[PDB]
């Protein structure tokens, strides 16, 4: 369904928010200068979950596969279509006379 | 009087108001992730309002 597309959007948004959080946390260190050297569990969990949902949505957004066997889409092609030959059309048929000229 | 200075040292200026809160919210280390998300979003709204 189309909602899949919407899903991926929020995923990116989630990732974007993670970035902001990470940036802020970096400022934290740039003002604390302590031996933490570790991201908050909340931000990494949020980033990983956003990655998972965004990838799952993207896989759907990629599209639908197509079968290799050439007789798949040609199965429904009745003989009433392949014979038309659009380049070799002739307009000397009963259609013109029968219909309004 | 500053003609004859004996010793001097450089002391860093205090942190600005826009950066003071970045050292207060850190270090809480809440057990539950819900509290961490709550305080992070509260800080985000505070920054957005500012
Ligand atoms: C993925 C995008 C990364 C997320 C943003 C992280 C970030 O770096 O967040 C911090 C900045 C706040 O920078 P500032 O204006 O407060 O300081 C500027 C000081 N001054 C005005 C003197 C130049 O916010 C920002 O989005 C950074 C703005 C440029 C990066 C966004 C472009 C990608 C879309």
């Amino acid at each position: 369904p189309s909602l899949w597309k919407g899903l991926v959007g929020i995923g990116l948004f989630a990732l974007a928010h993670a970035a902001f959080s990470a940036a802020q946390h970096r400022s934290y260190m740039r003002l604390t200068e302590k031996e933490d050297e570790s991201l908050p569990i909340d931000i990494v969990l949020q980033t990983l979950l956003a990655f998972a949902v965004t990838c799952y949505g993207i896989v759907h957004i990629a599209g639908e596969f197509k079968d290799m066997d050439a007789t798949s889409e040609l199965k429904n092609k009745t003989f009433d279509t392949l014979r038309n030959h659009p380049s070799f059309y002739v307009f000397n048929h009963r259609g013109r006379v029968l219909f309004r000229p | 009087s500053l003609a004859e200075v004996v010793c001097l040292e450089m002391v860093d200026l205090p942190l600005t108001g826009a950066q003071a809160e970045l050292e207060g919210e850190f270090g809480k280390k809440a057990d539950g992730l819900l509290g961490m998300f709550l305080k992070r979003l509260s800080s985000q709204l505070i920054l957005l309002q500012a």
